[PDB]
């Protein structure tokens, strides 16, 4: 897959994905917050299509991640993420994708998810998370 | 050090 | 703010 | 459980666990660095006995905790951490416990683990970890 990393920023105020039930993560986008104005991410892309995108549009401020969560899978011998749970202070967003595999999550008790790095070839290889008071 | 300002990364998952 | 300084805190893991 | 929260230091010395091979987590004490100082941090107890204690004792500062795994689970109804595994830049200590139920990992690609906080009755109810630069 392609690596990226976005560095860190002051916030999110909108998580832009997509997915496919039958494979795994395909795209990945984040609009951050810096400095009190929306900065638009690099846009992450799979390296093929067919995929169904869903943005995550949050309240920002006073909404912000709590909790990301997933399952690692194995799709045409490829072991990616394949399902994303997104769980903020106001709502859950997701299970997006197929919810079999190996869980993994990242509950936060004080601080901030600022920042997203990882690796996409045909699904999302897997993913880092920046985080800042 | 150096002039780039760093912060606490956890991850990754997926593998 | 207050004068006690704070941390990033990850977690829990176990019963919720 | 009963509750404990250690706060944060400037950095981890030691970890005295317990564990039982065919339960979960008893006892937990840390040994943290306060400014190069060792910090006997309270030894916080299960209410029961029958554990086998391990002695993790880290070369500070070279040597520090990169992820930090292990897997919740029921033991007599309750969710417990059934195991722990502290992988450093030097070595890995576990895993401790027992190796099923729902796996956790929370590695560490910058920062450093500076504190410990959670609940313990007969075991290790659950816990968190204070990061930091
Ligand atoms: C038999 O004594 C119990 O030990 C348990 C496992 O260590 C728990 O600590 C239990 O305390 C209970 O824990 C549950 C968590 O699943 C919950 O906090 C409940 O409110 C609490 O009494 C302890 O009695």
């Amino acid at each position: 897959g392609k690596a990226f990393d976005d560095g860190a920023f002051t916030g999110i105020r909108e998580i832009n994905l997509s997915y496919n039930k039958e494979t795994a993560i395909g795209d990945f986008q984040v609009v951050y917050d810096l400095n009190g104005s929306p900065y638009v991410g690099q846009n992450h892309k799979s390296f093929i299509t067919g995929f169904t995108p869903v943005k995550i549009s949050l309240d920002f401020p006073s909404e912000y991640i709590m909790e990301v969560s997933g399952y690692t899978g194995n799709v045409s011998g490829y072991v990616v993420v394949r399902s994303l749970t997104f769980k903020t202070n106001k709502k859950t967003y997701g299970p997006y994708g197929v919810t079999s595999g190996t869980p993994f999550n990242l509950p936060i008790e004080n601080g901030l998810i600022v920042g997203f790095k990882g690796s996409i070839g045909y699904w999302l290889d897997y993913f880092s998370m920046y985080l800042s008071l | 050090q150096s002039g780039i300002s760093q912060t606490v990364i956890v991850g990754p998952w997926g593998a």
